[PDB]
């Protein structure tokens, strides 16, 4: 909830609220009552929707990729090394903070489409997909039927088409006390090698495939991945990203103007 | 009284004739690491008075065309006496700092600097497909400089001031701890920075932590006759420095 | 089985839904919290922080630290206008890129008082009085000091206190204005004029700069989350 | 162990009920009701307070 | 519940219930007992169904539009700028009141159909749609695969065919203290520009599309949108709309007779 | 926090039970049981009452 | 899982149904109520108001 | 029927899920536990046991 | 939960913690504090995830096989004699212990595919499968329609395509006091005959088939079987399997090196 | 007969609720909360204790 504006009247003092020294690096706590005659207003406005949690807590696509029912070996299955920097939207939000701690709610939207070399009497049974998460170090699949798909330990989801977006919750899996959105440092003590946020990035890889083996007609499926931070804690706010993004692994940017321009410091015409 | 100020750390004292307050971190004052927050198990060294004192870096001259300067901490202090020697012998370390930026002019001079400490200031390369190199990032106790036009370089930092080397509006650097030095009223800025990081301690060579940026938003200006040599000096003091993981010295 | 009946909504995936879900990593032991300085809880804590406004955002100045510097100098005339911009924080170029404007852009409605602080960067030997004003909509924008002066104003006198605050009260017929720019939701005009003049002694510059900052007052709040129009993308970054 | 909270109702003119069904706190719904707020960290980090009605620079 | 009719008998008074002065602008509170001999009747009739809430609280189609699986760029996706004036039915009901405040229950009925250039072996996997709400100001999509469909902040629903009408509840999102059904005023203080109810209308836009990309055979899907006011409050009742509607953005009408006619003031023949 | 109300039963000759499961009051079902009623606003807005058995114009 | 059994009616969309549904805008803070003259609660309040009857509704 | 609403996640098979499930063999009487030396409860009990390290793991 | 490291300082004693005699077959209980100056650390790390139950309690594919809708008599139906040794992953985990006792959660993922001799107007109704468990001794099926499929006593599951992985729980069905993962003995007292773990293996057979009889077009279905130990008790831990597996019924192996090699006992270069 | 336990929460800064619906204990969910731990069986099976600060071989 917000502040009531308390009624105030005439003044003729030597207390000067309006005059300060911004050099101190301190934001003035002035309110209308200090510089004009105010009436009393009982303010009921709440700041419920600007809470960091409500700000970040909405599912956002972080990526998508495709794989095919049949066609052999790249095509057959797909994989994605988890990271939140390949999309503009979410990435800019998380990036309004330097460090953050949160749980995640993953939701997957999986859709399928038919490809042109059609075939007659094509009548395919429903499709079931499998998504497997391979923590750093785990044996990774090499083709749609590698032994690793038996997932005796890696977690996986098997989902059938037409049945509602599979979903899971994942804890704060970070190894530090928070996820770092920025890292002005290197991976190696000699500073040779990578520099920047990518040095920290090691959250594993997702692997997806069709379970029912390839039928006559070719089918392509796309897996859209959604992230939803939950139970959010965020520290050290920073300016929102100005320059558009260029690369997923660093902050590289093309210089850009501070704002749009207008004709003179006197123009009321809103752009 | 109260615009005047005196700070003593170790065997060093700083005095100011006209300051504002002292901006303190995010309201947090520096302190040693607590047993509940610790992970490295070895007993830390906490030299104290020998390491938490005022080190005065190289001065820099403010000219009517200077776009700004920046220094990276701990880097800037890696060669300062025992603070630097402790950095070498230890895998881990942590510290806070009292930063005091100095700049006196005249009453007939004018200008205004933004003095900010940007925690975790990852910088962009001038050429999009590369990473800047160690030296474009930090020249140690020697300030690097922003530029008033797009920097070009095959491995340089994209230093055009307007995006503060980070791809953001330089005018919003304000959500970070800062003060201004408006020659008209000020002459120094003092900022105490607590240790801010996503881990209790860290290696001091491979991670920078925060960058001090001094950027003039209103240019130095004066009438002919007035002295044209207006230096900006930076004196810094580590606070509550502890180190862990002693071994032989160096980077690598 | 317990007789059950499914309702519309079943099986949909609404992006702002809020349900429980199984954890893929049962009994995972998270790493102890720490205690990092600077925790943030509400975007409004950020919007309440002063950011430098690029008032001088004309043409070529927009890529220069100059966008931030309001020009002020000694003049042979009285009551000249120093600058002017509308109270359209969400959509106007002058304000929409500040901390406040950026946050407004993640929302659809806003409401509150705004503080504009002016910091004089002349020299200690310069003096001058300015009249900062806010004029609710309805009539036009003030074109003269006599017109501006009839509205909400503060008379800033330059001296030891470099800075001065014009606080813009919330005077609307609604409760909430759109961040989006509607004539229905027009918010008025902010303008500044010389009250006297920048008087300076010989051997002191007559040309000075003034910086201006913005932040929300304590009655400010935003509503209705939406994506910002400020960040585009053609395809996944790599 | 049902928990009864309050719904967002509005202001110038009611409860819910939740039971957690999973063994892991990460499975829980969002903390959409946390309204803590402290600007002082960023708006007034100055060591020497700063009163409003007072002469900022003494 | 309604009033009992209290028994009454003969009278011979100088109290005259039947005679009044309607000039006062006051409706007479007469009941049978005042003008005839009444018997007592215990009335159990309730007015439960004429409560404003039960009157408005039934889902009503407010619009529908279509988009196609394949075919490129207009066709590909659809959009609708939310408003309740393009349908006769609902619009006339809300319009029996000048101001109203209420929550909404949106329900969507989405159906698909095959188009003629058929193709052989056409066997399409189930379709998943996405509906996105773009609050005023949000970056709007320009083609089926614009970045804006990642919805990191705008709310969206992903729904698969064959699974029951997606549904949500939306609060009173108005910026005034009530939704205005009428506005005898202008958007600009100089009265130039728009006049009427449309000046207030700024509730955003809905955007829909197929998620699975275009297959061989063309498919067209229609999205029917339902509104159901809930938790209703209504002020200043007005006469029901007589003249048919002509435009969605104003009250423009063709003059029309007050009622149907009959042969004379004496005809009992109901029309 | 289950609420037990009364069903519409009829008149010349029973309860329900509801639990709200969502954090927002807008998610709640309809207020189909509000029977407030005041015609006086529109049927008798006259400042000087107006008795029925009396001579309307004195 | 709690053994359950679906009944006829499941998944239909009846226009006069009355169920709860998730809110697309969680924690949205509505604008305070006001107090406008003339509130209406039952259509019968309207039907109880005199309206002029067009008895002379002949032809022209 | 009790009005219900299915959520995302319904019908998926997550390998690390933890739900109840009907037993295919109702009332099956298991064989009494015994008490075998060496029970293990946490893999860490094993990692806390010394194993001989092949430091001299050169080529042949 | 793990141990706090207690702070310690200088020493000059005749207590020698660092010196022991490993000949005793006893692992030293030394901690940092015994050999260096330690600071105090309140350790919050928990060993929740290394509990034997969390280690084994994740569904793992133990096998899969196929059968066809039509095509006659081998093809028609499939069967599998239950055992956990035909897969590497799970088998190696259970094998880290000599004896174990646990319940099981079986989950089946069944998927179908179309085969090439297609046919026109192929439009097949949904498929229902039946899985039957035949305890040792029960009459086993000989063709898709043998009397034994009536299952008056053997348990069976009937599952329809598109409806979520069928699942059951099975108790510890062992006849000993625990399942033995190893058995250094024979089945016959004269030692002639089988030797090894297979002597114990007698858990029955699973039988699967399609229920709807063969349609025009050929269809092949694969049944993937998942095992998830629950309510686990494990005794006598053993070294993890080094050599890869060769046979399902015994421990036969090809000798293999103890580790990968490196150039000298002095090389810090991690392989 | 609902049982309320504690969720895995984390350490430097809540309950669930379970009801069993089947007649057989084998139908129950996992025992993911059993944290018993005794290395002594394998780390110190020596009959004559063995103190740390002491001369192992007397
Ligand atoms: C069965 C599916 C399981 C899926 C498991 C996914 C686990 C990955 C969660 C990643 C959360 C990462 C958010 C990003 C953090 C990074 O910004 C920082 N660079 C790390 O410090
Ligand atoms: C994920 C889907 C979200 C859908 C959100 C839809 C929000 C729009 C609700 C509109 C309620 C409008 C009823 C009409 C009001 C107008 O009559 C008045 N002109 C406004 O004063
Ligand atoms: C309707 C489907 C019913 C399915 C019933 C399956 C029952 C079989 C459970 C087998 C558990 C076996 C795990 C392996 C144990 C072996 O290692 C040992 N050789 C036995 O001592
Ligand atoms: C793990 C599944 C949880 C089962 C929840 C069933 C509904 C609980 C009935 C209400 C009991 C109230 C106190 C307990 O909780
Ligand atoms: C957010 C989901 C709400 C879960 C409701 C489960 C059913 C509640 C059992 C009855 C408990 C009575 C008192 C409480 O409520
Ligand atoms: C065999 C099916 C079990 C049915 C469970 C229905 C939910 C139980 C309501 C809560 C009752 C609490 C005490 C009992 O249990």
């Amino acid at each position: 909830r917000v502040a009531d504006t308390i009624g105030s009247g005439p003044v003729n003092s030597e207390s000067i609220p309006a005059l300060t020294a911004a050099e101190t690096g301190h934001t003035s706590q002035v309110v209308p009552s200090d510089t004009m005659q105010t009436r009393h207003v009982k303010n009921y406005h709440s700041r419920s929707e600007s809470t960091v949690e409500n700000f970040l807590c909405r599912s956002a696509c972080v990526f998508y990729t495709t794989y095919e029912n049949h066609d052999s070996d790249g095509d057959n299955f797909a994989y994605w090394v988890i990271n939140t920097r390949q999309v503009a939207q979410l990435r800019r939000k998380l990036e309004m903070f330097t460090y953050a701690r949160f749980d995640l709610e993953l939701t997957f939207v999986i859709t399928s489409t038919q490809e042109q070399p059609t075939v007659r009497g094509q009548d395919a049974p429903v499709l079931t997909h499998q998504i497997m998460y391979v923590p750093p170090g785990g044996p990774v699949p090499t083709k749609v039927n590698s032994y690793s798909w038996q997932t005796s330990t890696n977690p996986s989801v098997f989902w059938t088409e037409g049945s509602a977006p599979p979903r899971m919750s994942v804890p704060f899996i970070g190894i530090g006390n928070a996820y770092s959105m920025f890292y002005d440092g290197w991976a190696r003590f000699d500073k040779q090698g990578t520099y920047g946020i990518s040095t920290l990035n090691n959250m594993g890889t997702l692997y997806m495939r069709h379970v029912n083996d390839g039928g006559p007609g070719p089918i392509v499926s796309t897996v859209r991945i959604y992230f939803k931070p939950k139970h959010v804690k965020t520290w050290v706010p920073r300016p929102p990203r100005l320059c558009q993004y260029q690369k997923a692994g660093n902050v590289n940017f093309e210089p850009t103007g501070v704002t749009e321009g207008r004709t003179d410091i006197t123009t009321m015409k809103t752009t | 009284s109260d615009r005047v100020r005196s700070i003593t750390l170790g065997n060093s004292t700083i005095t100011t004739q006209e300051c504002a307050n002292v901006v303190v971190g995010y309201g947090v004052w520096p302190t040693y690491l607590k047993d509940e927050e610790a992970t490295a198990e070895d007993q830390p060294t906490q030299p104290d008075v020998a390491t938490c004192r005022f080190y005065t870096l190289e001065s820099v001259m403010w000219q009517q065309s200077s776009p700004g300067w920046w220094w990276k901490f701990p880097d800037a202090l890696s060669n300062m006496g025992l603070f630097g020697q402790n950095m070498q012998y230890h895998y881990l370390g942590r510290a806070g700092y009292t930063i005091h930026v100095q700049c006196n002019a005249s009453k007939f001079h004018q200008g205004c600097l933004l003095v900010v400490c940007v925690p975790e200031a990852e910088m962009g390369c001038a050429t999009l497909a590369n990473k800047p190199d160690p030296k474009s990032l930090s020249k140690g106790e020697i300030a690097n400089m922003f530029e008033s036009q797009n920097s070009t370089g095959e491995t340089a930092v994209q230093a055009n001031v307007i995006n503060a080397g980070m791809g953001v509006g330089v005018g919003n650097l304000t959500i970070f701890p800062h003060q201004w030095i408006n020659l008209r009223t000020n002459n120094s800025a003092t900022i105490v920075m607590p240790y801010i990081n996503s881990v209790p301690m860290d290696n001091m060579f491979r991670h920078n932590n925060f960058t001090l940026m001094v950027i003039p938003f209103a240019p130095l200006s004066y009438s002919t006759g007035a002295t044209t040599y207006v230096p900006i000096t930076v004196t810094v003091a580590p606070m509550c420095a502890e180190y862990n993981g002693l071994r032989l010295a160096g980077k690598q | 089985g317990l007789p059950t009946l499914s309702t519309p909504g079943s099986n949909q995936f609404l992006t702002s839904d809020d349900f429980q879900s199984p954890s893929a990593m049962p009994q995972f032991d998270v790493t102890p919290e720490m205690d990092i300085p600077g925790q943030v809880n509400n975007l409004m804590e950020i919007a309440e922080v002063d950011s430098v406004v690029p008032v001088n955002n004309t043409e070529g100045k927009v890529m220069s630290i100059e966008a931030y510097q309001i020009p002020v100098q000694s003049n042979p005339t009285n009551g000249s206008q120093v600058f002017g911009f509308p109270l359209t924080p969400g959509a106007n170029s002058v304000l929409n890129r500040t901390l406040l404007g950026e946050i407004l852009n993640y929302y659809a409605h806003w409401s509150g008082s705004i503080k504009l602080t002016f910091m004089f960067c002349g020299s200690a030997m310069a003096t001058g009085k300015f009249l900062l004003a806010y004029s609710p909509p309805g009539a036009g924008a003030p074109t003269t000091r006599k017109e501006a002066m009839l509205g909400t104003h503060v008379i800033w006198d330059v001296g030891l206190q470099s800075s001065c605050v014009l606080c813009i009260p919330w005077i609307s017929q609604t409760h909430y204005r759109y961040v989006v720019m509607d004539e229905y939701t027009a918010g008025g005009y902010i303008t500044c004029w010389y009250q006297t003049n920048i008087v300076v002694p010989a051997d002191a510059q007559s040309d000075c700069k003034i910086l201006c900052f913005v932040s929300a007052c304590n009655d400010f709040s935003v509503r209705m989350l939406k994506d910002t129009p400020f960040i585009k993308q053609d395809n996944f970054f790599q | 162990g049902a928990q009864v909270s309050t719904q967002k109702t509005g202001a110038h003119e009611i409860h819910y009920t939740n039971i957690n069904y999973y063994k892991d706190a990460a499975s829980n719904s969002a903390n959409r009701q946390d309204f803590t707020q402290d600007p002082g960290k960023f708006t007034e980090p100055v060591k020497d307070i700063m009163v409003k009605s007072m002469p900022a620079l003494n």
